[PDB]
C-alpha cells in the first residue's frame, strides 16, 4: 500500500462550492499586491539612484 | 472543519442564508491534518498516525 496510495490522494469537499468566490478574491488580492509592488520597485529605484550620488560626494570629500 | 492548504494564511468560510435563532457563540481552534481522522467513515486507510 506504500506504492498503492501514491494515487487517489485526499479531497477538499467543502471547497468546491466557493470556487468562483475564492478565485475572485484571489484575483483582487493579486491586483492590490501588484500595485504595491510596482510602487515599492519605483521607490527602490529612486533610492538606488540617490545612493550612487554618495560616491561622488565622498570622492569629492577627499579633496585636500 | 475547513481545509487550510500548505503555507496558506487566509481561511474564508461562507454560510448561505440561514435563520440564526438561539445561536450563541463561535469557538475555534487549529489542528494538524494527519492527526485528525476522517470521521463519518468506518475505516481510514490513509490514517497513518498513532
Amino acid at each position: 500500500t506504500a506504492r498503492g496510495i501514491v494515487t487517489d490522494f485526499a479531497f477538499l469537499s467543502p471547497l468546491a462550492s466557493s470556487a468562483a468566490s475564492r478565485s475572485s478574491a484571489r484575483d483582487d488580492k493579486l491586483t492590490a499586491l501588484l500595485a504595491q509592488l510596482d510602487s515599492l520597485t519605483r521607490e527602490l529605484n529612486v533610492v538606488s539612484q540617490q545612493l550612487l550620488d554618495l560616491r561622488q560626494q565622498v570622492s569629492a570629500l577627499k579633496a585636500s | 472543519l475547513y481545509p487550510i492548504p500548505a503555507n496558506a494564511t487566509n481561511v474564508p468560510i461562507s454560510i448561505p442564508s440561514r435563520n440564526w435563532a438561539a445561536f450563541r457563540g463561535w469557538a475555534f481552534t487549529r489542528l494538524k491534518t494527519k492527526e485528525t481522522p476522517s470521521l463519518g467513515s468506518g475505516y481510514d486507510p490513509y490514517y497513518t498516525y498513532s
